[PDB]
């Protein structure tokens, strides 16, 4: 809008359930955070983590979850302020059950 | 930033 950007933000809490013999497929990628200053989410950039890819067809994306989902919770316990090795280490916790909150965030342009 | 594949 002329005062400022417009988003829409769609939430997304997907229960993932795999085979031993496959991946939930996607990669997550993110930072490793700085303990000297606190990360402040904004719309535009909502959590540390995001998933970078998503393998069509795959567990991940059978359940709705897509290629720049922001990652904020991983089996009831928030990420979005949490560092790359800890949040792959909550991931790998759940074996073959991952239940995971992301968030969608498009920016709608004016122009 | 690192990445990993699940």
């Amino acid at each position: 809008g002329p005062l400022g950007s417009d988003y829409i933000i769609k939430e997304k809490t997907v229960l993932l359930q795999k085979k031993d013999s496959e991946g939930f497929g996607f990669v997550l990628r993110g930072a490793k955070q700085t303990p000297i200053e606190e990360f402040t989410p904004t719309p535009a950039f909502p959590a540390l983590q995001y998933l970078e890819s998503v393998d069509e067809g795959g567990v991940a994306w059978r359940a709705g979850l897509r290629m720049g989902d922001f990652l904020i919770e991983v089996n009831g316990q928030n990420v979005v302020k949490v560092g790359h090795r800890q949040v792959v280490n909550m991931i790998r916790q759940g074996g073959n059950t991952l239940m995971v909150k992301v968030v969608m965030v498009t920016r709608h342009p004016d122009m | 930033e690192a990445q990993t594949r699940f």
